[PDB]
RNA sequence: AAAAUUUUAGGAAUAGUUAAUAAUAAUUUAUAAUUUUGAUUAGAUUGUUUUGUUAAUGCUAUUAGAUGGGUGUGGAAAAAUAAAAAAAA
């Protein structure tokens, strides 16, 4: 207990070189057992713990961090929700050989923590960037997580501010919606990229094919307030085809109903009860692989399709720079 | 791997008056020099390399 | 020394703990 | 106007000729802190009592809970709400995928639950039940209301008090009752030491009041079963 | 109206073949995403 | 042996020259010895070394190639440029 | 138990803060902070001046 | 805790972590102002009279 | 690593280290049984039925 | 009716006490003249 | 991909190279047209109507300079500050170039005719 | 669906531009009549400074005389020997085509080209548009596009106009650094978020509070354009103003800073305060710089042999997830104290002139004879505006359609030529005439189409641009849909396509040609 | 399907876990299993008389080129570079 570490400089300085060097376990523990045994933890100090949380991607972490802070009254601020957002963004996922990587991020409500930070950084006054949306939308559409209508409100008040899309936060949401069965929304995703420019788009424009037709909501408040005449309003005709008459519609109506709930109610074989967008679909954080992308950048910089495999940087009987190499 | 016998081929590219030669031909009591990458005239005045 | 040094004092005031009235 | 200080920045030269500049925050370590105002006029925290940890003391959240947190139980829709989120919970705990469980008394979980790699294996099946149970022990008198015969005036203003609030039907009561006893039967039975709360909570329920509750129901109605 | 492999000498005078990687894996858009997503341009 | 450490196993290395330098030799042997400064990259990591320039002072020369020695009369050096 | 524990928790975070290697000398910390006694003693009460 | 270990084989007989000295009353003599008599008595090494 | 430290070349090979390490098939097991192969008939002493 | 608030709040409060310069509501001084 | 272009940045960074050197750069200039008697600037101080010429005049500028003219040689006095400066019978914050102002200088001084007044900075 | 022919203004900046554009013939010849023409006049290269940008370029020596450039001749083409030795030296940090008085003339080079590109390729031809505007620079390039002026007297048009706003820049007192513009965004700026007009009426209060304030010494600070009805309005001044402004413009400091109940008159005293409070404490200006370069080093003996020669990590996620000392503009410790910082509804403008502003007005006095003695004497302009022939050219001072003879559009010029900057003070000792006020008026009294149309476009180099204005008429009043807008980087089709339109919303198709010809 | 043999200067905990089962596709039961006789993770390395050397049971080499989402086809996946190979007159 010397004096030159029991004070709040050290413990800060060395909080800070855990956090731009080890993992998040080091910072949290730290942390922790400082606040513990007489080390008060301001608002940088837990600003940098969940810069951290943020950049190795923990949510129950987070959430921890956040209920210690809200019992010790420290006031949150714009990095303060920047970092829950990247968090709750960053936090691993998916789907290998049909065993789930976090489960427990199921009951872990991210998607609502981000949603509710993402908020009360909107009403506190503070400037909320393009990436907080775009993580919070992404906490949405991952495989996992079926809400795309959330996504859908999310993304509409982001266009009606002006905010940027990412090309993750693209592909993951146009992932959902076609998992979900919504050709409309992915079609008007894709056109709405190519029409920004995120890269990877700039060649998926399709003409719209629903041009003409009303929404879903439409045609459902339409039905609560004839029906009979409404469904002929519901089903798509291609011009060269006519209705038919109306007894004669509901049997074929019927009919086709029937028929697509047998064929959707047949498992896929080896599919492990999974959608073709959630097999072998692993995330985790860039943190996670930053030492392979660097040295992949070094050892191939001017072949970037080329596998990083040892012996490019390291002899026989020599150890590789990275430890964990690919994986663990 | 290790290109060996390169020097030897820079030796017929390296043409005009060798460094060493002008060193050793100079005679003159008076100048000096020093050796870095080559024999290079110094300067009595500030010490470094006479331009 | 450093113990010594002002700045201790900073963090003992800093670390002083609020003392409850008497109920 | 309760300006925030600035930062102490210092500028180190190092022997070898290396300089660093840091900003230490000295002046905002023993300072009390300078707290901002919302923008909105009045600072609204973010909520956490929906998420799920491995805290022990805490019971796992449910959907119900955010019913409950209402507590306007008079209201029809609420009451289907609970019902639908209820039955919801206790199939979920039934048809739960309990595979790689292992549910067995570990030396070093005395003092803790079980480790934070071990809470999906050998702890979330127990919480869960745990916590069908004390939403059961919250919630039965809502979704299966008490019933009073009296005299056949008393039996008439019942009949009349429940076809002016049918809340619940009876087939929907029965599929709840129904899911609520196969859970019941399907109860965590292992006992731990780490286990804080009694030893007779882990044991099935009674279900003698809601039977008849429902039983009320289905004569109430005019044909509960059919030949189908 | 095929592509040559680089080949590297890595002991034993014994060539390595540094194969274009598969198109499935994560890794080829994890190069091809911006390094610093409120610095550099989407 | 613990002597040859920049060599690598290999009998031989590339260098390139950065600076040239004079150091005196361990007594009681008294004199100016001449000595350059050399560069090398090995597997994406740069390498500085001082080897004994015993090369003819020629052509001009921007690489050298170095072997062990074995004299013992510079503490700190053990490289020799090959002639 | 209260004081067991927070000399454990103690010994924990000497344990952790020796991830930071050897500490640094004095005059670093001396130079790092101008703060005086009257600063320092201002902040629980103004005493008077020594008369 | 002796009396109710969450442990198994509190004591071990490896190269490096040998805790049975580590059980004398002289240890215990730093902490003894906190420390249960009962305990010292029942679980200790080399006691005086 | 926690437990065993890489600071030079390390050895390859089962069979192949050196000192060598091989099986003795000569021992009381081969005293007393006639083993249709190897390691079909042990002898030992009871360890544990906490199973 | 209404869950009650987490008692994992007792854990967070464990070998807490509450600084004198830091409260909410506390000034500099500390303690004011009359 | 330039010659040229190459040239003049191999130029640029040679002369980089070189130590910082001090220049007195003059942003705008007053030629003095007729001098008042002021009592508000004392008994040593003289109010100037003069043209501004080749930029504005900032009153609230630093560093000013005065130029006289002795023999075509052009001494420089006074390194000090504008005091008061009013155009018409108004104060103003700055007065652009080709408009005619007054201008008081502080420390007292008096200027005839024929006085340039120059702002400057100093920089690296 | 009558397409609307809109250019880009000066603001985008590009290396490539339109080279890709030159391999049709026809192009490769009108570029190259282009460049000849400037060449031959002031030996400047529009090809060099496209391509290349250099940070220092040499022209002909005495081409940048002020009085040459003002007295010299538009229409007749310079014969100077190319043998001449270019010893005038223009030197930008970033680069040459960063100078607005030569991103000017590559600018309008590169709609040219763009535009012959199309009319070579597709057939396009600017006669079926009905009407056809320009931001800024985009108004001369629309003119040069109907034809009243040739391409290579536009370009000198352009460089001579340009080259007037760095001369009144130069002669402004304050630096280069002392002028900066800001874009703002009322909206995300929370000033009562239920009406957008008493959102911006509180940004118009809260600049005239802060010029009032400020009027004392030099500062000055003034709204220069509208581009979005309630999404961009583009001002300029010094530091100190656009700090206090972007400190107003900042729902934390009026909430807990200052007020959360005071009137505007003390949110702007409070914010003005503060920011002499940061003055005397030290904060830097412009802080809004990007962070230091990616670090490499040599030194041994400093950083160890392993880390020279290489790339120092920018953490442990390489900068993908900024840090405290990068994310200054959501903690307000340091470096983000100041109103200069960036804050995605006060977004910093890399433009160093205050376009359209009450410094400018000398320079358009003496811009005014240029565009007079540059355009046809009186056949082509009237047969162009008279009635009006299609496509109707709107001005950018008071966007209307450019009627002379129409007693309203008279009307709306003199109150755009009368009128006044929303910071703007003009107090004693401030250049201030009436030369294209009684321009006009003689227009006004006798026909004189040519000094009409000289007199409004010298009015918008030190007047604002009403191009809020512009779209309103170009969409009702023209009954447009559909926007050709061309530029290389969507300058202003973004906001075409931002902003909605109220007739039950009109739907606006916006496109730049040159950039997705394809969905042409 | 089994048994033996199995690397690291600065040595410690590991875990879709062990067994039983009327349980294919385990809602159960147990004082479970691994490990200081060296485990798990991380580093190196294609495992079982083949090379070199010596008086040597020492020291020093070695591509036996071997394995879950790309098609459920096929008796059997190993199935999308090659590798001296005769494939139904
Ligand atoms: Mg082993």
């Amino acid at each position: 207990t010397d004096p030159v570490r029991r004070d709040p400089t050290e413990f800060l300085r060395v909080l800070r070189r855990m956090s731009r060097t080890t993992s998040w376990q080091k910072t949290m523990l730290f942390a922790s057992k400082g606040r513990m045994v007489g080390y008060r933890l301001t608002r940088e100090h837990y600003n940098t713990v969940l810069f951290s949380q943020s950049l190795w991607g923990r949510a129950l972490e987070i959430v921890r961090v956040v209920r210690a802070m809200q019992e010790d009254k420290v006031q949150p601020n714009g990095a303060t929700y920047y970092y829950i957002v990247n968090g709750m963004g960053n936090a691993d996922h998916g789907w290998n050989y049909d065993f789930r990587i976090n489960r427990r991020l199921e009951k872990i409500q991210h998607w609502r923590v981000a949603l509710e930070a993402l908020e009360a950084c909107e009403a506190n006054g503070f400037d909320s960037t393009d990436t907080m949306h775009n993580s919070a939308l992404i906490t949405l559409v991952i495989p996992g997580f079926n809400r795309w209508q959330q996504a859908s409100l999310l993304l509409q008040r982001m266009l009606r501010e002006d905010r940027r899309m990412h090309p993750t936060m693209v592909k993951f949401y146009h992932d959902c919606l076609v998992r979900n069965n919504r050709p409309r929304e992915a079609s008007s995703l894709m056109r709405l990229a190519a029409e920004r420019g995120v890269h990877g788009y700039e060649d998926k424009w399709e003409a719209d094919v629903y041009k003409g037709r009303p929404l879903d909501s439409e045609v459902m408040n339409e039905s609560e307030g004839q029906a009979s005449s409404l469904a002929f309003a519901s089903l798509m005709l291609r011009g060269d085809q006519r209705p038919l008459p109306e007894n004669l519609q509901a049997l074929l109506e019927e009919e086709t109903t029937r028929n697509i709930e047998a064929e959707r109610s047949v498992p896929v074989p080896f599919s492990a009860g999974l959608h073709a967008t959630e097999i072998n679909s692993v995330f985790r954080p860039r943190v996670y692989r930053q030492l392979w992308y660097k040295w992949q950048h070094i050892a191939n910089r001017y072949r970037p399709t080329a596998a990083l495999k040892r012996r490019q940087l390291a002899p026989r009987d020599s150890p590789t720079g990275i430890p964990g190499f690919y994986r663990i | 791997q290790i290109l060996q016998k390169g020097n030897n081929i820079l030796y017929s590219f390296q043409w005009g008056l060798n460094n060493g030669t002008v060193h050793d031909l100079d005679a003159d009591g008076g100048t000096d020099y020093f050796m870095d990458g080559a024999f290079h005239v110094r300067d009595k005045e500030t010490g470094d390399i006479d331009w | 020394a450093v113990a010594n040094l002002p700045f201790a004092k900073m963090i003992r005031v800093g670390m002083l703990p609020e003392l409850k009235s008497s109920k | 106007p309760r300006r925030i200080p600035g930062t102490t920045k210092v500028t180190y030269t190092n022997k070898k000729g290396r300089t660093f500049s840091f900003s230490v925050p000295v002046s905002e370590l023993t300072h009390p802190q300078v707290t901002l105002e919302s923008a909105a006029g009045t600072w609204r925290e973010m909520d956490t009592s929906f998420c799920e940890l491995g805290d022990i003391e805490d019971d796992m959240p449910s959907p119900v809970d955010e019913c409950l947190r209402g507590g306007s139980s008079l209201d029809k829709r609420l009451i289907q709400e609970v019902r639908e989120r209820f039955v919801s919970f206790c199939r979920e705990y039934v048809l739960m995928d309990t595979s790689g469980m292992k549910s067995t008394i570990l030396s070093t979980e005395l003092n803790a639950g079980p480790d934070y790699e071990h809470y999906d294996r050998r702890l979330r099946r127990k919480r869960h039940w745990l916590a069908i149970r004390h939403r059961f022990e919250d919630v039965r008198y809502v979704i299966w209301p008490d019933v009073v015969e009296e005299t056949a005036r008393g039996d008439s203003a019942q009949a009349d008090v429940s076809l002016t609030n049918p809340s619940l039907t009876a087939g929907e009561m029965l599929e709840a009752l129904l899911w609520l006893d196969a859970a019941s039967t399907f109860c965590v039975r292992k006992v731990h030491p780490s286990d804080l709360g009694d030893k007779s909570e882990f044991l099935p329920l009674d279900l003698q009041r809601e039977v008849e509750v429902v039983a009320c129901h289905a004569r109430r109605d005019l044909d509960f079963f059919d030949p189908s | 109206a095929p592509k040559r492999v680089d080949c590297l000498r890595i002991h034993r005078n014994r060539p390595l073949l540094l194969h274009p990687m598969k198109d499935n894996n994560k890794l080829l858009e994890l190069s091809k995403l911006p390094a610093r997503p409120e610095f550099d341009s989407w | 042996f613990l002597r040859m450490w920049f060599l690598y196993g290999c009998c031989l290395r590339f260098v390139l020259f950065v600076l040239c330098y004079y150091m005196s030799p361990r007594l009681p042997s008294s004199g100016n010895r001449r000595v350059l400064y050399a560069v090398f990259y090995l597997y994406n990591f740069v390498w500085m070394l001082r080897c004994f320039f015993c090369c003819f002072i020629g052509l001009v020369m921007s690489l050298f190639i170095i072997e062990g020695g074995g004299f013992v009369d510079l503490p700190g050096v053990k490289y020799y440029t090959r002639i | 138990t209260q004081e067991k524990l927070a000399a454990a928790i103690q010994e924990h975070v000497q344990d952790a803060y020796r991830f930071s290697g050897p500490t640094p000398d004095q005059p670093r910390n001396r130079l790092a902070d101008p703060v005086t006694f009257e600063d320092a003693n201002n902040m629980i009460a103004p005493n008077a001046p020594a008369a | 805790d002796p009396d109710r270990p969450h442990i198994k084989h509190i004591y071990n007989q490896t190269a490096l972590a040998r805790n049975l000295r580590y059980a004398r009353y002289g240890y215990f003599k730093r902490d003894m102002h906190l420390l249960d008599v009962d305990k010292l008595v029942r679980h200790a090494r080399l006691l005086p009279t | 690593n926690r437990t065993r430290h890489h600071w030079a070349v390390s050895m390859t090979g089962v069979l192949s280290q050196r000192p060598r390490r091989m099986p003795w098939p000569y021992d009381l097991t081969s005293l007393i049984f006639n083993q249709p192969r190897q390691g079909s008939d042990k002898i030992g002493y009871v360890v544990g039925t906490s199973m | 009716f209404n869950p009650v608030l987490p008692p994992s709040t007792a854990r967070l409060r464990l070998l807490t006490y509450p600084m004198a310069l830091a409260q909410p509501h506390a000034t500099v001084p500390l303690i004011q003249p009359t | 991909n330039v010659l040229y272009h190459g040239l003049e940045a191999l130029k640029e960074t040679l002369v980089g190279a070189l130590p910082k050197i001090t220049k007195i750069r003059v942003t705008a200039e007053a030629e003095c047209l007729q001098v008042f008697r002021a009592s508000q600037a004392g008994k040593s101080g003289n109010a100037g109507g003069m043209r501004v010429t080749k930029g504005t005049i900032i009153a609230a500028h630093l560093t000013f300079r005065v130029c006289r003219k002795a023999p075509g040689h052009r001494v420089v006095v006074y390194e000090g500050q504008i005091k008061e400066l009013r155009r018409f019978k108004e104060l103003v914050p700055s007065v652009e170039l080709g408009l005619e102002c007054g201008v008081i200088m502080q420390d007292e001084f008096q200027f005839r005719t024929g006085d340039i007044l120059q702002q400057y900075e100093t920089y690296e | 669906l009558q397409r609307a022919l809109v250019f880009s203004g000066q603001g985008a900046h590009r290396r490539g531009m339109a080279t890709e554009y030159l391999r049709i013939p026809a192009v490769a010849c009108l570029w190259e009549r282009m460049k000849g023409s400037m060449e031959q006049k002031y030996g400047i290269s529009l090809q060099d400074i496209i391509t290349e940008n250099p940070t220092r370029l040499y022209v002909y020596n005495d081409a940048y005389d002020v009085a040459a450039i003002c007295e010299r001749s538009c229409q007749d083409g310079g014969s100077v020997v190319e043998s001449t030795p270019k010893q005038k030296l223009i030197s930008h940090p970033q680069g040459v085509l960063s100078l607005t008085s030569l991103t000017q003339p590559c600018m309008l080079a590169a709609h040219m080209v763009s535009l012959e590109y199309l009319k070579e390729t597709r057939g396009y031809s600017v006669e079926s548009s009905e009407v056809i505007a320009g931001h800024s620079l985009g108004e001369f390039s629309a003119l040069c596009a109907l034809g009243v002026l040739s391409p290579e007297v536009a370009i000198d048009l352009v460089y001579r106009r340009g080259a007037l706003m760095e001369d009144a820049v130069k002669h402004s007192s304050q630096s280069n650094e002392g002028h900066l513009m800001f874009a703002c965004n009322p909206q995300r700026a929370k000033l009562c978020v239920e009406d957008p007009d008493l959102a911006v009426d509180q940004l118009h209060i809260f600049v005239e509070l802060i010029a009032r304030n400020l009027s004392t010494t030099a500062s000055f600070i003034e709204v220069v354009n509208y581009n979005i009805s309630y999404e961009q309005y583009v001002v300029v001044g010094d530091p100190i103003a656009l700090s206090a402004l972007g400190k107003c413009l900042d729902p934390q400091f009026r909430a807990t800073s200052c007020g959360s109940s005071a009137t505007l008159d003390n949110i702007v005293r409070t914010a003005v305060s503060s920011v002499l409070q940061d003055k005397q404490e030290g904060i830097t200006m412009n802080p809004n710089t990007g962070p230091a370069p990616d670090f490499v080093t040599s030194c041994a003996r400093k950083y160890g042999i392993r880390s020279t020669f290489r790339r120092f990590l920018r953490g442990p996620d390489d900068g993908y997830t900024p840090s405290l000392e990068e994310l200054t503009h959501l903690t307000l410790q340091e470096d983000g104290r100041s109103g200069l910082k960036k804050k995605s509804w006060f977004i910093p403008l890399p433009l160093s002139i205050p376009f359209h502003s009450s410094m400018l007005r000398r320079a358009m006095d003496l811009f005014l004879p240029v565009v007079r003695d540059a355009l046809p004497d009186e056949e082509t302009m009237r047969s162009f505006f008279c009635e009006p022939k299609k496509p109707v050219w709107l001005t950018n001072l008071t966007g209307t359609a450019f009627r002379p003879f129409d007693v309203d559009f008279q009307r709306d010029a003199l109150d755009a030529m009368q009128s006044m900057n929303v910071g703007e003070i003009r107090h004693n000792g401030r250049y201030h005439t009436n030369l294209v006020e009684l321009a006009f008026k003689n227009g006004m009294d006798t026909s004189s189409v040519r000094d009409m149309c000289a007199a409004v476009l010298a009015a918008q180099l030190a007047h604002p641009v009403q191009w809020i204005d512009v779209m309103d008429s170009a969409v009702f009043q023209h009954g447009v849909r559909e926007a050709h807008e061309i530029s290389p980087v969507r300058t202003v089709a973004d906001m075409f396509k931002r902003t909605v339109f109220r007739g039950a919303a009109l739907d606006i198709v916006t496109r730049c040609l040159p950039s997705e010809e394809r969905f042409l």
